[PDB]
């Protein structure tokens, strides 16, 4: 029940702080 | 995999045919990942007994027609003459001509409506199935159980591949080796 | 045994001298040797480039002299590296590229001596901005005539480097020779050497350009931007319903809005950013 | 190229035991052994969401040069 | 796989009819191979063969690893079936035929050890040198 709601909101915080490093890049690219 | 485990071939299989850019026959590889979508109701270490089980389908019926192999047989065959003039007029007298020739003399022809429409609806989503039997990973969990035989199964059946059945008491038979 | 989808390598100093060499007779088609190595089946490679004496014949076989043939090969050999021949080039300035007519007949005399023997076709006028026009090729037979020429195979690198344009297949190209792949091979202890030597200056980091001529640049830009603040004004206290993006594209001017706007800014921000900390730095460090 | 995936395929699900190797092929300047690690980090890492996986095969998708 | 042989043959000629003279050849020789896989149903290699002799090169070594494809999981009658369209007995002078025999036979046996093994090591031991250690 609980566990398994704890990992997952883990894992999906530390997902998509990576698809918001990947948009930090590609604006950063276009500017170029 | 069917148990949460991945397959060793599927993916070795897969991957080398990512690689039919820099080499064509790299992509006889993909065979590997061929796994079936089929049930096996194998219930002893050589009978397979012929089993008979149903669905679960919400409101219809799917898989497997591949039927459509027509050219299309086509006709321009016409254009439609559109002189829209004194024809409108005359077309018109010459239908109340037919009404003194047809109702008058011989027309008793009549059809018959919805003999097509009454096979549709008591239909089967309670196909039964020998013992290899094929079945979309979808529907692996809306099948049903043969419950109504007396050979009914023991293993949990939720996934497909491989059972066995309990073939339940005495007088076991029905064998299938071709 | 028949062809492939090839790779052709060709190194830095090898293009350094195509260049020159076609920059220095720019009018009249110079003409070169092109010195490599046949490393297996079906990818060449070229280390070496030395030119030819102009004759006046033009680009054709009376132009290969075989005293300075085999006399400039005497040299290499002894220093530097001896190595095979694998081809040819020379400089085509009225059109891009492709083989002409007295172009085709010393091919035929190349192919007969080694086993390809790659032509290469350069403009010098038309590399301007950059990139390069260069592109190499290679003479098919007559017993597939008939056939599909150019025998290719398993691979899928075909398809890049050069679609066949119309000015190089309205002639030869096609049912004559075959478009081959060229790619460079770049390497390290060259790359950096050549870029931070090229363009480099150490003391500019931190000049000054001065104040006499900044704070002028200063004076002026505001000027107008208050009048585009005027402007952004006007368009602010407009705001009317008249459908405001049909309303904006019957307004189109090359003008305000945003384009006109923070553009400026951003280059008074930049200005004077660069100017006062180049400015504390130097109090800094000197005393 | 051939050794290319034979060197991704020798380790299959080790999931942390590569990474000396995963640094190390990326870091050389070979295009194709900087692709051949490519191939090493997805077999190394099949079906479990590696959150240092998914940061650094997104890196080298940005910043890299060569297109294979 | 056999006992539940519903393909569809016009689909295929119906691709059939499109083919120009391009190396499609091998696109659709990996086509029937896929939609047969396992089916071990020779029909193309059977109803038609100027067309399957058309192109070459490469194409032998594609046709003959898809006679393998169509052959997969057949244990026993896959050694005689080679056994009749031998490495050495089609013909002395194409390695394609040697070359992509070895490799179907690896197609077919695929996580399976078995003298198949040390019959593909017999002949690594001695082979020619290009296209036949490939497929083997
Ligand atoms: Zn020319």
């Amino acid at each position: 029940d609980l566990y398994s709601r704890y990992k997952k909101l883990q894992q999906e915080l530390e997902f998509l702080e990576v698809q918001e490093e990947y948009i930090k890049d590609e604006q950063k690219n276009l500017k170029k | 995999s069917r148990t949460g485990h991945t397959h060793m071939p599927s993916v070795v299989g897969v991957l080398v045919f990512t690689q039919f850019w820099f080499w064509f026959p790299l992509s006889h590889f993909l065979s590997l990942a061929y796994t079936p979508t089929c049930v096996i109701g194998l219930n002893k270490d050589l009978k397979m007994p012929k089993v008979q089980y149903k669905s679960n389908c919400k409101p219809s019926t799917f898989a497997y027609p591949a039927p459509l192999e027509v050219p299309k047989e086509k006709e321009k065959e016409k254009v439609s003459t559109a002189v829209l003039s004194i024809t409108a007029k005359a077309k018109k007298k010459e239908k109340e001509k037919e009404k003194k020739e047809e109702e008058k003399m011989e027309v008793d022809e009549a059809e018959k409506k919805e003999e097509k429409e009454k096979k549709k609806e008591p239909e089967p989503n309670f196909q039964l199935l020998d013992n290899p039997a094929r079945v979309m990973p979808a529907q692996l969990k809306v099948l049903t159980m043969p419950e109504t035989c007396r050979y009914q199964p023991f293993k949990p059946l939720s996934i497909g591949g491989i059972i066995i059945l309990k073939d339940t008491s005495e007088d076991i038979e029905e064998l299938v080796e071709p | 045994a028949v062809d492939t989808a090839e790779q052709v390598y060709i190194s830095s100093l090898a293009l350094l001298k195509m260049l020159k060499h076609g920059r220095a007779g720019v009018p009249m088609e110079v003409m070169g040797l092109m010195l490599g190595e046949f490393v297996d089946d079906y990818t060449v490679r070229v280390i070496d480039v030395f030119a030819m004496p102009q004759s006046g014949t033009g680009v054709s076989v009376e132009a290969v002299d075989p005293v300075f043939q085999a006399k400039m090969l005497d040299m290499l050999k002894q220093t530097g590296r001896p190595e095979m021949v694998v081809g040819w080039y020379h400089s085509h300035p009225g059109f891009g590229c492709w083989l002409s007519g007295v172009d085709i007949n010393t091919q035929q005399s190349f192919e007969a001596l080694s086993e390809r023997a790659v032509a290469v076709v350069v403009d010098p006028i038309q590399s301007v901005k950059g990139k390069v026009v260069i592109d190499a090729f290679r003479l098919i037979n007559a017993n597939m005539m008939v056939l599909g020429h150019e025998p290719r195979q398993t691979t899928s690198n075909l398809g890049h480097l050069n679609k066949p344009s119309i000015q190089a297949l309205i002639h030869g190209l096609n049912r004559h020779y075959y478009s081959i792949t060229i790619n460079y091979r770049k390497n390290e202890l060259e790359q950096k050497m050549l870029l931070n030597l090229h363009k480099k200056s150490w003391m500019e980091g931190l000049t000054l350009q001065d104040y006499s001529e900044h704070c002028k640049h200063n004076e002026s830009v505001v000027k107008e931007m208050l009048e585009l603040a005027k402007n952004y004004n006007k368009a602010v206290e407009e705001e009317d319903k008249m459908t405001p993006e049909q309303l904006a594209i019957k307004n189109v001017g090359k003008q305000d809005p945003k384009r006109h706007l923070e553009e400026h800014v951003d280059v008074l921000m930049t200005s004077n950013i660069v100017q006062c900390l180049a400015a504390m730095l130097d109090t800094v460090v000197f005393k | 190229r051939g050794l290319a995936v034979g060197i991704a395929l020798v380790m299959y699900g080790r999931m942390e035991e590569a990474d000396a190797l995963i640094e190390s092929l990326c870091r050389d300047k070979d295009p194709i052994l900087r692709r051949s690690g490519m191939y090493t980090v997805a077999m190394a890492y099949c079906g479990s969401g590696n959150n240092k996986a998914i940061r650094r095969l997104l890196h080298v998708a940005v910043s890299d040069v060569n297109d294979d | 796989l056999i006992r539940n042989n519903n393909t569809d043959l016009m689909i295929l000629k119906n691709t059939k009819d499109a083919v120009r003279n391009s190396v499609c050849h091998t696109a659709t020789v990996i086509a029937n191979s896929f939609m047969h896989c396992g089916t071990t149903s020779d029909q193309f290699l059977r109803d038609n063969l100027e067309w399957l002799a058309r192109a070459t090169n490469w194409a032998k070594f594609t046709a003959t690893a898809s006679l393998g494809v169509i052959h997969k999981g057949h244990e026993k009658e896959a050694l005689q079936l080679m056994a009749t369209y031998l490495p050495k007995d089609t013909s002395p002078g194409s390695a394609y035929q040697e070359g992509g025999g070895l490799y179907a036979l690896g197609l077919i046996h695929a996580n399976h050890g078995g003298d198949i093994i040390d019959y593909l090591l017999n002949q690594l031991k001695n082979a020619s040198n290009d296209i036949v250690r490939h497929g083997g």
